[PDB]
């Protein structure tokens, strides 16, 4: 919600501290998977700036298409999400368990 | 005219107000413009009613002359300021092209063109009236200023930006900024090509020529960096459209990198491989390395051609196609940069045997009066057989030869200097 | 022999951009090895863009991947140049073995 609020002046800046914090929290946590998720939608919606804040998690990303579980809900979340993640490079990272996925 | 044409200027600080170096940046573009030309009037911020003048005023400069003409915007805080009318009531050789910056309404306002000119196109026919043609809009963090204000100015000053951003310039480092000047002279002759690859690669047949015009429309090209926002800034034309793809580039990507060694000192370098490396299997397709294609270069050579260079090497691979014609030799000419080049060096004798070879093959093409160039083929492709040599120059000689015989500009006393050396080593070569 | 086609490198990335399987591709690297030094026209940006491709690949996680780093490493090398005029892969890799134990 306040992800959902300011857009950027707010999101440039403090922000990146949060996405080490994404990283200190979980790996995902299963619930918290769902959440980060569903967070990093909200982060996602606003930047371009996740391009340098990419992949301290976007290595946790592939914790999960590999990892997995229950019902690749959790997958189809972020798969999903990622699809808001965009864009541009790192498909590289991308693509490989995606087209696994299939 | 040199500059140019007539172009139009605007500025956003807010609303009727001037400001401190808002006056300077105006003459930067209209330096900047002549950079690339032309009459320019600049404003600041006004209030819709100070634009409509001059506007006006442009609408009163004689563009018949022009080759033509420029309606330039920027960003205020959303000025509305005559959506359609004052645009649309001015509307549609002094070809006029409308410039766009805006968070949203480019489009619209594109989009409101169409519509109003819909308007502005159909409405008038009852009437028995507005033709839109060759009357274009082209539209619109930390580190931008205005990026497509930017974009077409500082065409590689962007570029050395989006060189720096970002994770490439870990390879190439590294970074700091400006200086290397005439090292660059290249990389403008090379970027200057680099986008027309593309743009033979897409073009299909809207294209050049007109000068500014096109240059607009190669610069346009660098938008593809775009890359800023999750909206990466997606400027819109409709006179396309890759962008991305084009390999030319991502082959300029380390055809920076040959440049960011030499730069980091202490130049030295000098040199870099890009036109070069171009250059060289250009013949490869030129022999037999394609199928088709579709010659897969030929814009490349164009720009190749107006150096020093590898110059003849590039007029030699020039013959080449010429030698893979006909099928390609009309892809030449559209190109057509041998009627631009070929015919803009009169300035050969070892270039004669290509000035033939390429020339000739050219000339052979059947045909396009040289005018002037009959002159200098007077001039140069008579002074050719002076050697009496070689058979290089057979028939080639004889490429001028039938123009005489062709239609009547004289082809007669400008022939008969020839005409005496013309039979005088006819019975000389006694070869059919 | 004979290779050259402009269409070919062309067709003949591709299959580096497969990557799958693996060891496909660790041929055409070296398989354009060669070719690399013929035109670097196509190539040795095309190939640039591999270890600009690649070297990110240095950072997500582990490994599978970072293995399949590996063989393509090398497999360019065949391309002398380019790997020349850049030579971070030291940098990247010397941390590479470094820090661990992962």
């Amino acid at each position: 919600s306040f992800v959902k609020s300011h857009i950027r002046p707010y999101m440039d800046e403090i922000v990146t501290l949060m996405r080490e914090f994404w990283v200190m929290n979980t790996s995902i946590q299963s619930t918290i998977i769902l959440l980060i998720e569903q967070i990093v939608v909200a982060l996602g919606g606003e930047f371009k700036l996740y391009l340098p804040q990419l992949i301290p998690h976007m290595l946790r990303v592939f914790m999960h298409d590999n990892s997995p579980g229950r019902i690749v809900s959790i997958k189809l979340l972020a798969a999903i999400q990622l699809f808001g993640a965009n864009l541009d490079d790192y498909l590289h990272l991308l693509l490989p368990p995606i087209v696994k996925l299939f | 005219t040199t500059p140019c044409a007539r172009l139009e200027c605007w500025i956003d600080p807010l609303s009727m107000g001037p400001q401190k170096a808002l006056e300077t940046i105006g003459a930067n573009l209209q330096k900047q413009y002549e950079n690339w030309q032309p009459r320019a009037r600049y404003k600041q911020s006004l209030d819709p009613t100070v634009d409509e003048v001059k506007k006006l005023c442009t609408s009163l400069r004689r563009n018949a002359k022009e080759e033509r003409v420029l309606f330039h915007y920027n960003g205020h805080g959303v000025p509305r300021p005559t959506v359609n009318g004052e645009v649309w009531v001015f509307n549609k050789m002094g070809s006029p092209s409308i410039f766009v910056y805006d968070c949203s309404n480019a489009g619209l306002i594109v989009k409101s063109f169409k519509q109003f000119a819909l308007q502005r196109e159909q409405e008038l026919e009852v009437a028995a009236p507005d033709l839109p043609a060759d009357l274009f809009t082209s539209c619109l963090d930390l580190l931008v200023a205005s990026l497509f204000r930017n974009f077409l100015l500082a065409e590689r000053i962007m570029r050395s930006y989006n060189c720096t951003p970002v994770s490439s310039p870990r390879l190439p480092p590294t970074y700091m900024h400006a200086m290397w000047q005439a090292w660059d002279l290249a990389v403008d002759i090379c970027l200057s090509q680099l986008p027309t690859i593309i743009e033979e690669g897409t073009a299909f047949r809207h294209s050049p020529f007109f000068a500014e015009q096109l240059t607009a429309f190669q610069v346009w090209l660098t938008m593809g960096v775009e890359n800023r926002n999750p909206p990466e800034q997606l400027p819109i034309v409709l006179q396309l459209s890759q962008v991305h793809r084009l390999r030319a580039l991502d082959l300029l990507g380390r055809f920076l990198d040959l440049g960011p060694w030499a730069v980091s000192l202490a130049l030295s370098v000098g040199i870099f491989p890009y036109v070069l490396k171009l250059l060289q299997s250009s013949a490869r397709e030129l022999r037999p390395l394609l199928v088709f294609i579709w010659a897969k270069i030929l814009a490349v050579d164009s720009s190749c051609q107006a150096d020093l260079v590898k110059d003849n090497g590039h007029k030699y691979f020039l013959s080449v196609l010429a030698d893979p014609y006909m099928p390609a030799e009309h892809r030449t000419m559209t190109a057509f940069i041998l009627a631009v080049i070929v015919n803009s060096y009169h300035t050969i004798w070892q270039n004669f045997d290509s000035a033939r070879w390429c020339g000739v093959r050219d000339s052979a093409h059947e045909k396009l009066y040289s005018l002037l160039s009959d002159p200098i083929p007077e001039v140069r492709c008579a002074a050719v057989f002076a050697l009496g040599t070689f058979v290089g120059n057979s028939a080639e000689r004889t490429d001028h030869s039938t123009t005489i015989d062709h239609n009547v500009a004289m082809m007669l006393a400008q022939l008969v200097s020839d005409g005496s050396p013309m039979v005088r080593k006819e019975l000389v070569v006694a070869l059919s | 022999v004979g290779r050259l086609s402009s269409m070919n490198p062309a067709f003949v990335m591709p299959f580096l951009r497969k990557m799958l399987i693996q060891i496909l591709t660790e041929l055409e690297h070296s398989g354009i090895g060669r070719i690399k030094e013929q035109s670097a026209r196509m190539l040795g940006h095309l190939v640039s863009n591999a270890p600009r491709l690649i070297r990110p690949y240095m950072e997500p996680i582990l490994k599978a991947l970072i293995l399949k780093l590996k063989d393509p490493d090398p497999d360019p090398n065949p391309g002398v140049i380019n790997n020349v005029l850049a030579t971070i892969g030291e940098l990247a890799q010397v941390s590479g073995l470094e820090m661990r134990k992962w």
